[PDB]
């Protein structure tokens, strides 16, 4: 359990690369239920650019299934 | 013309400024509950001139981001729609709340009220007859509304209802209201004539919509089976009584209408909602939800309308994947933590991404 470690930041348009679109959305959607529950922070930098989440002030499990 | 994009501030949990979109033809707007999608929706009407009273508050400065909870956040909030034409500069219309009161601008010009819902109806928005935009739990409403009610639709898109007093005045100088009337010479002919003027204003509408909302049923039905009827109680005065709407559901059997599912009055309410836009068509269609009685198979009908005509744009609030997921790009809204809730926004283009396996 202690050796899964991860990343600074995941980008939401690498995790749907050679995704479908009802794969995509559902990973779009996923973003916007960890950041109500903050287990993620969002960055936007212009509309349509990618979405990167950070670690958010509340810890979450099964972060590796969702990422 | 269509709807660029929204820019809110400090508008209910919009807190600061935010653009929304930019709106592609077929825009879902999808997130968690307690998210903001319905304060989204109340933006959307406040600019385009819903009355304070529609929009959950009591006062027009409640609608400042902060002050259900005694925390205002400014002394100012906004909604601006950015309007856009082919050969034409963009024009943006916006309502400011400056003072406690509303103030409209197009264009940062101020204008009154009355300037500000004329030239929206230039555009095809009407902000009396609001055929445009259908809330949350109504979209069934509209194929169950009280025959009567209908008329009033039809009064107003049309304006033969700007002849109802007159007509009415006439009516009773011609003798209505007598036990025995005796119209005669000038007063019956007046009222004869008044009454023509409404029936060819109303008539010019209705028969419009009457004739086209049967093949449009079918194509939302995408079956030729389905059937759509409107027909006035009262032939010869059709605005003084009312409108009766009955359909045969696809490869179905006729029932009355109420016997028929959520989801099959959804689709009614539809055929009729595009069918008045195929005689005065709106910029576009706000469609709160309207997904929530159907089906899988009739979602992707009315998706698969929506993007075969995307003469009209479609701004969809939707919790049903199979919907959302059909359209061009999500807004998805998402809270915030603070005093207020407050709402943001991310969006997100489907197109990039294959609709298959
Ligand atoms: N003027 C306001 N200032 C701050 N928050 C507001 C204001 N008006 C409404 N809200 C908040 O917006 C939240 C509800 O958002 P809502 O649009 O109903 O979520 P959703 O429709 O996505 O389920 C409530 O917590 C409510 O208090």
């Amino acid at each position: 359990a202690l050796a899964k470690t991860g990343a600074e930041s995941i980008s939401l348009l690498e995790l749907c690369r050679n995704t479908n679109r009802k794969q995509a959305a559902a990973k779009f959607y996923s973003f916007l239920v960890l950041k109500k529950q903050q287990a993620i922070e969002l960055t936007q930098e212009e509309p349509y650019s990618d979405i990167i989440a950070t670690p958010g002030p509340r810890f979450h499990g099964s972060l590796e299934v969702l990422f | 013309g269509f709807l660029k994009l929204i820019e809110i501030e400090n508008f209910k949990s919009y807190k600061g400024r935010q653009i929304i979109g930019p709106f592609q033809r077929f825009t879902a707007i999808i997130g968690p509950n307690g998210s903001g999608k319905s304060n989204l929706m109340d933006a959307i009407s406040f600019v385009l001139g819903e009355k304070t009273s529609n929009l959950r508050v009591k006062t027009l400065r409640d609608l400042i981001h902060g002050a259900p909870v005694g925390k205002p956040a400014a002394n100012r909030a906004f909604v601006s729609m950015v309007y856009s034409e082919e050969g034409a500069e963009d024009r943006t219309f916006a309502r400011v709340i400056v003072g406690g009161s509303s103030e409209y601008k197009i264009n940062n010009k101020v204008v009154q009220l009355h300037e500000y819902s004329e030239e929206l109806e230039k555009l095809g928005i009407l902000i009396k007859a609001r055929n445009f935009l259908v809330f949350q739990g109504a979209v069934e409403s509209i194929a169950m509304k009280n025959p009567k009610e209908r008329t009033a639709l039809f009064e107003e898109i049309s304006r033969s209802g700007e002849l109802a007093q007159e007509y009415d005045k006439r009516k009773k100088e011609m003798g209505s209201g007598s036990l025995v009337p005796r119209g005669s010479g000038s007063a019956k002919q007046a009222f004869e004539q008044i009454k023509k003027e409404r029936f060819d204003r109303f008539n010019a509408c209705f028969e419009s919509v009457a004739t086209n909302i049967d093949e449009i049923y079918k194509a939302l039905s995408r079956n030729s089976s389905a059937q759509a009827f409107l027909g006035p109680e009262n032939p010869e005065e059709p605005y003084l009584d009312g409108i009766n709407y009955n359909c045969v559901a696809p490869g179905k059997r006729f029932r009355p209408m109420d016997n028929l599912s959520g989801g099959e009055k959804t689709v009614a309410a539809l055929a009729l909602l595009f069918a008045i836009h195929s005689y005065k068509p709106a910029p576009f269609f706000v469609l709160d939800q309207i997904d929530a009685a159907l089906d899988n198979t009739n979602i992707g009908k009315v998706a698969n309308y929506i993007k075969e005509q995307s003469n009209f744009q479609a701004i969809v609030i939707s919790l049903k994947e199979e919907f959302y997921t059909k359209a061009e790009s999500l807004i998805g809204v998402y809270p915030e933590q603070g005093d207020c809730v407050i709402s943001k926004v991310l969006t997100f283009d489907l197109t990039k991404y294959p609709d298959a396996n």
